[PDB]
């Protein structure tokens, strides 16, 4: 499993693979590792799939309740704080979940990483999962704030591809989302082998 | 313990510095994460530990201090009172079901007369805090792998009447020593100071 | 520990050894493992002394109140059920083997075995303790059902003596109690008057020939008991 | 003593255009003996259009089936007799599997049925309820033997040839019969007979397929 | 106190269930005169392999439930299927509380013509078949019972079922360490369940290869 | 694995299954477990296949050398002694449970050798994971001085008991009859599990799999 | 485990007068792909092709030992070793280290150049042989390879049909395996010629 | 496993059960645990079958060569010493309890016990195996030294029957061999003709009253053996 | 594993780099320790591991190569031969009493025609070596915590026909990535190269 998300002048880019491997056997190649919390917030799948799915569904329910009670959308700082509080309450219950909350509230774009022990960090670039060690090498080398939307999407897709090429636990279909002020759009969904033939032609 | 925090108190100020390291195993997640939390206008804590417990403990302490200020009509608490409150929290944690806070603290502050009737502490205050609930007033203190490396250095070089610039140079030397002798990469050190005017974020030393 | 209970036509006879041992040292050599529940119902206790004592005291307290409530006597089955329930609810925390034996006017003499597992079996005779393992083949060969009261008491004493002659965890006094329609009668016979022990057995008088004298022949001629000889 | 026990067996579902083919091997075995060759507890009907299939512990799936049935009956009571849909039952299964996250059921489940448009859908779960939809799926002891075969014949990857037309009920049933026949000859814990449930809008039909008894 | 193996087979007209009358305490054959088959209701019978205390408590709980329900309300007596369902649910509930009923139970019953035979584990596994066995009877007797059933799928007569049951008991006595040559067979038929008196099977120990000189290791 | 041996009127009948399991998966469906030891001695094996094959081959070679030296026919007791000494020398780490059957001038000889080296000479024996279900059959139908047909049918039935009640056994019954003069080994004596529901045989025309480089080397 | 540390899978399949032996290309360290161009096949002579699977260092050491043994055999015995003799020699070599076992699992295919009979073998790590008449397979994707071969193989295949079946089975088995993949390499050995082919696979 | 040896005036009688059991399954029910060492010397083996078989074969090989070397017979003490040495040098790797009993013209009939520890004790009678624990009190009560040959054989068979009636690891045939100045004579009696078993014992015929019928009284009236009754 | 070694082979050269870290359980003993041992005139090995086994293995291999050159009258061994010799040594170690060499190797070399009759390899050679005795010819290879970080980077940027200066820039990027993403401080990287003229110690990249 390899996931990445970075902040640039133009919003946030999120990118995922689609492989779930129960040890050595490949369980599935169509897993959705981007969890659409709402039409304005995005979450990521890493670690225990059931834990992430259930708790980000809980987070989406709490965000909808926040909107209903208060008449306005929740901020990403508050949404990430809810997940972090929930996770910290269960830090001794053996949860396994590493997620990223990316959104565009009234204070611009914002990205948080929340682990399974209640940690909640706010930086402009994260890579999560067993393939992150391969993404960072491609991602830290080409990342810059003044990237175009197309350039940022290309960088994220290339980093995820290079993660899937060397990591046995990562693979499937590379999916790229872009979070902007109007919400998020699924930018792309491309097969990894076709990505290899596109990048390394001939 | 991987991240080193340094603090030393002088005649007119206390300087603290905290490594900004965050890691998942051997991977450096980030190297710029502020681990110095300002509790009051003239109080702060430099905390070492993993993000969850550290953030929860600091936010709990800060929220309780703010609530006390609200219920006491803006009466600011002394450094000793806040330090004892943190110590009581940490000591209560180690005998609770949820377990102890895996956070080591250097609490710095400056005491000012709250009113004309006040006759308490006026200089700067520094406190060393273990995760088990130990509290000790020290002229200087350190946490992390580099702590000992700094401590002897301070024993060699610290003076009670150091100036702000000479204190800045001393903190730069301590951070350089930590970078030189610790295998764990602490590239950035997030230095802040407490003076009679409050908390200042010092960017010269890092 | 050796405990047993045998039913005859009138009632029951309960027999036990007197030895509480901390592994290999005798902490007590005059124990009383026949514990009174009611006037005509007793229990033989084996295993943890504290657990069995607490169980017996609680059951006796429960039975004493029950007599006052109903205004009549208690059957042996009621005490057996009380021990069975209390030992089954605590089977993982206690180490106890119980024999519940007594007389009631309705069912005559009754004997119940409640092993460590917590079951309850109604039997003509019951054995328990570390020394009981030596008595099973003793009962299969020498025990005939339908003995008289005195015959049953004598057989129980002989069985207990044979049991602790071989069991290191058992020994000391032999305590028996007879429970029937008449007044219950107890008896304590000491070790020096025991019906059997290997020390007085004539077939174990001759010592094994282990310390051969240095000889010029392969003929075995007894142990060497003298320096000159 | 352990509160868990694996009884073996394998299930497999393939979702068609307007049908679902569910299948489960009827074989229940204990420690090393064989409890029965005619165990029908693996496949359970929840609604006339939704079925569940479980592998692993038999007692755990019996309990889970009872819980699902009573939750569905409560839903019918609370929604004016409206029977829950396949996706609602899938989400409920995920939620209830996760509720027992600290003492998990020893079951690997699949929820199959028809969509609102009538097109067949399959859902697969882990022990703690990680749901994932798909068009086919195999669970149990022989999953690793038949899942790659379904991958090759359905996805038709690494084939420089035009994709054949989409399979009907008969061709899907024949393919699944071949998959179970191949699994029963190489996996020692599966195979006495396979129960097939063909779920369409015009009711559900049941069929029984013979396998080897060794 | 632990019980040995239990076997049971359905014949054309009822069910037969055989078990030895022995409770052992480890390797010690402690009690050879124990009636292990217990009658539940007026239609069913049960016998458990394993712990005898747990079987005693569970049988008491099941028998109290039937009689009290029949007595308190003007209702029909529970069917054997319903009794076995209650038994299975109780066993599973004990398992989920981490206080299991460490027994493997064979359950038989007949009511108004329909015959019911089933088995349940200590952890909640349940199954129904035409032949059930627990303990070493599952590995020893059960293959012979299945072969006898499959040599005539129209159904076994009572005599044919009894013959193969006695053959399985003889083999169990040959090959099971904690067993005795004293068995009881309960017959569940339309009129009700009837437990027979204890009996023994005839054994053979006079094979020419069993002699002292052929088995000697010189 | 289920291996069975029976002493009948004149000779020994051995039987085995043919399924070899590569750790809960069927590797080969027609494995051979009745091994050659001598012209008059055979040995079925159960347990670690490598250990059984190695020990049987070594003892058979030793017996062949010994018959070259002496000029007589090998005695079953000699093979039994060699096998038991070798198995005891390794304290059971050579995990091979053997059923040895032969005929000598002293008559039929059937025995079992445990992996630890203990031996038991008996008229009828079973070994393997499905041995118990096999033994229950032998205890139910064995009688002294059976004919060859009765012994063969009893061995086949006992093997089938392990075939259907043990997941590690099946797919055939191998039967070997050893007499004073002749030793016959039937492989397909009983095939209860036949081939049902034949394959679809879906065709893949040559060229459906893309090839990156190709090299042809004529010989 | 040690056998799955390096990944890799090999499978041999029997035609009429031919056999196809195919190996994956991946070499890795328990999750991480060191190289994607490491076939596991070895040619002994014009008739025998065998592959090794397991710990890669053990694969290389055992291959060197086998090369030494076959060269010595061809020097002493003025002839090429046969498939059955080669398999027996591997069995003996593996059983010599019965308590210090090598972590390989060979897959041997051979054909008689004069007769045309096809011999397949696949031993365990201690040499326990296995000689069926349809196919053998070893590696991390052994279960999937077994399933695909059981579902696709038929007795009377042509070299081209056998190659297509082997390629499809290998690719489909590697798709479900995280420790195997990155294309394949196949060798079709007939009575008259030997062909080597490289088969496209996923780069995952 | 139940093994024993008893000395009478002429020689010795060795008795054993026939049951090799893998814990709870009977692997062999016609074992022969009386292993020939010389013509007049035998051993009873208990414990690990492979270890005891190897020990007996090695000792028999050693003794057979010794007879040829010295040109005379072997005393029972020599075989006892051989087993004692071989069991003491391997006491940590083997599980074996040996009884060495036989006749020699010099010392008459001799019985030696070599337990798992590796010691050697010369005794009038010796017991061994899991079932021996049931026989000690049987010998203390029913065994009288000085019996005749037939009396000794009958007593040994009765003791073995009583031992495996209670021991689950023992059972099957009873094998006895008599060794004296005459020709050694063996005997194998089957279980259906055994001198004792609990199945034929009249005092265990009546079943324990466990399955009470539902009744309006506390009177115990037997087990419920019918649905109607 | 704490220390990261990088290597990549181009058309006319092979560049290797080895971190100079030496530590005692969290203490940086030194950061400038050359872990690249030159075996022959055109051969070298970059070895990761603790000092003892690494030094012993490299000295053993170098001494054996020198002895072979002496006994073969100055005949230099090919890169494949030396790599196979090292692989045989490592594989023999893992089944020996003294245990396996806890050393991971990147073996680099340049093959030149030893005589006019030579018809072997002429370009550069690079070999990845695991401590268990694995040997694999690779275009580039890496060891240590940062290895994966570099590998993908190389997969993104490596080309077969890179020049010396562009290769130097690529190695600088790889070292920067290791310093950026690994918590273990690898400040200095000890870069060397093998070309047709032999071994050069490159000081520009560190
Ligand atoms: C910000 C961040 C960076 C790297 C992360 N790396 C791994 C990870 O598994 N790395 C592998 C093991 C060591 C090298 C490869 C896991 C992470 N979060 C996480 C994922 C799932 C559950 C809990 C936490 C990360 C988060």
């Amino acid at each position: 499993t390899t996931t990445l998300a970075f902040r640039f002048n133009g919003g946030i880019i999120v990118a995922v693979d689609s492989r779930a491997s129960t040890g050595q056997y490949i369980a599935s190649q169509t897993v959705m590792k981007v969890l659409e919390i709402n039409d304005y917030l995005l979450g990521t799948l890493a670690g225990g799939a059931a834990d992430c799915q259930y708790w980000e569904r809980v987070l989406g329910m709490e965000c909808r309740l926040w909107e209903l009670r208060n008449g306005s959308r929740i901020t990403v700082a508050a949404a990430s704080k809810i997940l972090a509080n929930i996770t910290y309450a269960y830090r001794n219950h053996g949860l396994s979940m590493g997620t990223m909350v990316a959104g565009w509230d009234q204070f611009g774009p914002s990205l948080y990483y929340v682990d399974d022990k209640g940690s909640r960090v706010k930086q402009d670039l994260f890579s999560v999962g067993s393939g992150s060690i391969y993404a960072y090498g491609v991602l830290d080398t080409g990342y810059r704030k003044d990237l175009s939307v197309e350039d940022a999407c290309d960088l994220a897709r290339r980093s995820i591809f290079h993660a899937t090429y060397r990591d046995g636990a990562s693979g499937g279909i590379v999916t790229v989302y872009h979070v902007h002020e109007k919400g998020w759009t699924k930018i792309s969904r491309d097969d990894q082998t076709k990505l290899y033939h596109r990048y390394f032609p001939s | 313990m991987a991240e080193t925090a340094i603090a030393f108190r002088c005649k007119d100020y206390v300087m603290v510095a905290a490594a900004g390291l965050n890691a998942f195993y051997y991977i450096k997640i980030t190297d710029a994460e502020d681990k110095i939390t300002q509790l009051d206008t003239h109080q702060l804590v430099a905390c070492t530990g993993e993000n969850g417990p550290r953030v929860n403990f600091t936010e709990y302490i800060k929220c309780n201090l703010a609530l006390n200020r609200m219920r006491q009509h803006g009466r600011h608490s002394s450094c000793e009172s806040t330090a004892n409150f943190m110590r009581n929290c940490l000591a209560s944690a180690i005998r609770s079901r949820e377990g102890a806070y895996q956070v080591n603290c250097l609490f710095a502050g400056y005491d000012t007369p709250v009113s004309e009737d006040d006759d308490g502490v006026v200089g700067p205050q520094l406190f060393y805090m273990d995760y088990l609930g130990t509290l000790q007033a020290v002229p200087y203190g350190c946490h992390g792998y580099g702590a000992c490396f700094v401590t002897a250095l301070l024993d060699r070089l610290w003076r009670p009447d150091l100036s702000q610039q000479e204190g800045l140079e001393l903190m730069q030397k301590c951070c350089d020593e930590v970078k030189r002798r610790v295998i764990i990469s602490n590239s950035y050190f997030f230095v802040k100071a407490v003076t009679k005017n409050g908390v200042e974020v010092i960017t010269a030393v890092h | 520990t050796t405990i047993l209970a045998v039913s005859y036509n009138g009632g029951v006879v309960l027999a036990a050894d007197s030895r509480t041992s901390s592994g290999t040292y005798v902490v007590n050599r005059a124990s009383n493992k026949l514990t009174k529940l009611t006037k005509k119902i007793y229990c033989c206790r084996s295993g943890s002394a504290a657990d069995t004592q607490a169980l017996a005291e609680r059951v006796s307290n429960y039975l004493g109140s029950y007599q006052t409530d109903i205004g009549a006597g208690v059957n042996v089955a009621t005490a057996a059920n009380l021990f069975q329930k209390m030992c089954y609810m605590n089977r993982w925390n206690i180490s106890a083997g119980i024999i519940v034996a007594g007389y009631d006017p309705i069912n005559g003499g009754s004997v119940y075995s409640i092993p460590s597992g917590g079951s309850c079996v109604k039997l003509d005779y019951a054995l328990g303790g570390s020394g009981s393992i030596f008595l099973y083949s003793f009962f299969d060969a020498n025990y005939k059902p339908g003995m008289s009261k005195s015959e049953c008491v004598a057989f129980c004493q002989r069985a207990v003596a044979h049991a602790y002659s071989r069991d290191g965890s058992s020994g000391g006094l032999i305590r028996t109690i007879t429970l029937d329609a008449d007044e219950p009668e107890d008896q304590t016979i000491p070790w020096n008057r025991s019906p059997y022990c290997m020390e007085k057995d004539p077939k174990y008088v001759t010592q094994a020939t282990q310390n051969q004298p240095f000889s010029s022949s392969a003929k075995i001629t007894g142990n060497r008991m003298s320096s000159t000889g | 003593w352990s509160p868990y026990q694996d009884n073996g067996g394998t299930t497999a579902a393939i979702a068609g255009k307007d049908f679902v083919i569910l299948a489960g091997d009827t074989r229940l075995n204990g420690d090393f003996c064989l409890h029965s060759r005619h165990d029908q507890s693996k496949i359970f009907q929840l609604t006339p259009y939704t079925y569940m299939a479980s592998n692993g512990m038999q007692a755990d799936r019996l309990q889970l089936q009872q819980m699902l049935k009573y939750r569905v009956k409560w839903y019918k009571y609370n929604n004016g007799g409206k029977v829950p849909s396949t996706k609602a039952i899938a989400q409920l299964m995920s939620t209830m599997l996760y509720h027992r996250r600290f003492f998990p059921y020893y079951t690997f489940n699949m929820v199959v049925g028809l969509d609102e448009e009538g097109h067949g859908v399959c859902y697969s779960y882990d022990a703690v309820g990680s749901t994932e939809p798909f068009l086919y799926g195999t669970r149990g002891s022989a999953a690793s033997f038949v899942e790659p075969l379904l991958d090759c014949l359905i996805n038709r990857q690494h084939m420089t040839s035009q994709a054949p037309p989409e399979m009907t009920k008969e061709e899907t049933l024949a393919m699944l019969k071949n998959a179970f026949t191949g699994a029963a000859e190489r996996d020692i814990y599966t195979g006495d007979s396979v129960s097939f449930f063909i779920i369409t809008k015009d009711g559900v039909q049941q069929e029984s397929f013979e396998l080897r008894k060794d | 106190a632990s019980g040995g193996s239990v076997i049971a087979i359905k014949y054309k007209g009822g069910v037969l269930m055989a078990a030895d009358t022995l409770l052992s305490y480890g390797s010690l054959a402690k009690w050879p005169n124990i009636p292990r088959i217990r009658l539940l209701g007026s239609h069913s019978a049960v016998c458990a392999t394993g712990s005898y205390a747990d079987f005693q408590m569970m049988a008491k709980q099941v028998e109290d439930n039937i009689e009290r329900q029949k007595m308190y309300h003007n209702v029909d007596e529970l069917s054997p299927s319903e009794v076995f369902s209650y038994l299975h649910r109780s066993i599973y509930q004990k398992r989920c509380d981490f206080d299991p009923c460490l027994c493997q139970m064979v359950f038989i019953g007949v009511r108004d013509g329909e015959t019911f035979l089933a088995g349940v584990d200590d952890v909640g596994t349940r199954w129904e078949d035409d032949c059930i066995a627990t303990g070493y009877g599952a590995y020893i007797a059960l293959p012979l019972l299945r072969q006898a059933l499959e040599k005539n799928p129209d159904g076994l007569s009572r005599g044919e079922a009894m013959r193969i049951l006695t053959d399985c008991l003889r083999v169990l006595f040959y090959r099971e360490c904690r067993a005795i040559n004293k068995f009881q067979v309960a017959d569940a038929a339309s009129d009700g369940v009837r437990i027979s008196e204890p009996f023994d099977v005839e054994t053979h120990w006079e094979y020419e290869g069993y002699c002292f000189e052929k088995t000697a290791i010189i | 694995t289920t291996i069975v041996g029976v002493v009948y009127r004149d000779g020994v009948v051995l039987g085995a299954d043919t399924r070899a399991t590569e750790g809960s998966i069927v590797a080969d469906k027609r494995c051979r477990k009745i091994h050659y030891m001598a012209p008059n001695i055979m040995c079925c094996g159960a347990g670690t296949s490598a250990d059984t094959e190695a020990v049987t081959n070594m003892v058979s070679s030793h017996l062949a050398l010994h018959r070259l030296e002496t000029g007589k026919q090998s005695r079953v007791l000699e093979a039994l002694t060699l096998l038991k000494r070798h198995l005891y020398r390794y304290q059971g780490h050579v995990s091979a449970a053997l059923v040895l059957g032969g005929v000598d001038v002293e008559g039929p000889f059937l025995a079992t050798i445990a992996p630890h080296g203990s031996t038991d000479r008996l008229p009828f024996v079973t070994m393997g994971s499905g041995s118990i279900a096999a033994m229950a059959q032998l205890e139910a139908a064995y009688k002294d001085n059976m004919t060859c047909e009765e012994a063969k049918e009893l061995v086949a039935s006992a093997i089938r008991k392990g075939i259907f009640n043990d997941p590690y056994s099946g797919t055939q019954v191998d039967v070997c009859v050893i007499t004073k003069d002749k030793t016959e080994l039937t492989i397909g004596y009983d095939k209860p599990n036949e081939r049902m529901y034949p394959r679809q045989e879906v065709l893949l025309p040559p060229g459906t799999t893309p090839v990156l480089k190709e090299e042809i080397r004529q010989l | 485990s040690i056998m799955a540390y390096s990944g890799g899978s090999v499978m041999a399949m029997a035609g009429k007068e031919c056999f196809v032996i195919i190996s994956d290309n991946r070499l890795g360290e328990q999750l991480k792909t060191i190289s994607t161009e490491v076939p596991k096949l070895h040619v002994v002579n014009d008739s025998i092709v065998y592959g090794l699977t397991g710990l890669r260092t053990d694969q290389q050491t055992f291959a060197n030992k086998v090369q030494f043994r076959t060269e010595m055999y061809k020097l002493r015995e003025e002839r090429d070793i046969t498939g059955k003799a080669f398999a027996a020699m591997i069995t003996s070599m593996l059983y010599e280290a019965r308590f210090g076992p090598w972590f390989v699992e060979p897959v041997i295919g051979s054909i008689d150049k004069s007769t045309g009979e096809v011999y397949l073998c696949a031993t365990d790590l201690i040499g326990a042989p296995c000689e069926p008449e349809d196919y053998v397979c070893a590696g991390t994707a052994a279960e999937s390879l077994h399933g695909m071969c059981e579902a696709l193989w038929r007795p009377g295949m042509s070299p081209e049909e056998l190659f297509e079946i082997a390629a499809q089975a290998m690719l489909s088995a590697c798709d479900r395996d995280s420790l195997s993949g990155y294309g394949a390499v196949a060798m079709i050995v007939t009575k008259d010629k030997v062909t080597t082919r490289l088969i496209k696979g996923r780069k995952d």
